[PDB]
This record gives C-alpha cells, sequence and structure tokens, in this order.
C-alpha cells in the first residue's frame, strides 16, 4: 500500500478567455476560480488527476463552461 | 536498491511494462 500524493486543495485560479459572446468582441472574461478535487469519490483520480490537478483540467473545463455561458450571448 | 532493481514499481497506481530486450514491447498488463 504505497502512499499516494494529491494535496486536496482550493486554488484561486485566474482565468482569463478573451472570448466575446453569441456576437464577436475582446471581453476578458476574467474568472477567479477557487477550487478543489473530488475528495468524496475515489483513489483512481490520481491516475487522471494525480498533483496540480487544478491547472491541470479545471482551466480546460472553465474554459468549456464560460463557452456555454458567454459564448452564448451572456456579455 | 533492488526494492526497484529486482523488484518492478510496484508503487500504489503505478504499472512498469515489460520491454523485452530481444522480443521488443511485451504488451502485458504488468
Amino acid at each position: 500500500q504505497y502512499p499516494i500524493i494529491y494535496d486536496i486543495r482550493a486554488r484561486p485560479r485566474k482565468i482569463s478567455s478573451p472570448t466575446g459572446s453569441k456576437d464577436l468582441q475582446m471581453v476578458n472574461i476574467s474568472l477567479r476560480v477557487l477550487s478543489r478535487p473530488n475528495a468524496q469519490e475515489l483513489p483512481s483520480m490520481y491516475q487522471r488527476l494525480g498533483l496540480d490537478y487544478e491547472e491541470r483540467v479545471l482551466p480546460s473545463i472553465v474554459n468549456e463552461v464560460l463557452k456555454s455561458v458567454v459564448a452564448k450571448f451572456n456579455a | 536498491g533492488v526494492v526497484n532493481s529486482a523488484l518492478y514499481n510496484v508503487d500504489a497506481g503505478h504499472r512498469a511494462v515489460i520491454f523485452d530486450r530481444f522480443r521488443g514491447v511485451q504488451d502485458i498488463v504488468v
């Protein structure tokens, strides 16, 4: 049973995307997202998330999300 | 020492696939 390292930590990831909205525009979408990993689920995260998963995976997620919100005309 | 020379990288979540010097990548779950 070798130790697994996660550092299950809430980081304030400053995210910046120029995405306009439904229309085109230079909109500096600054989202400082304070976020953790799913400590309530299961150890397999180590294979996928491992360490420094915050800036690893979550800044891609936030880009998809801000598109589903901002790029749909919200801004 | 032998913990990783004689024994594979058997640490939780890790895998160490057999590259056979004389046959190539032994595509085996090991």
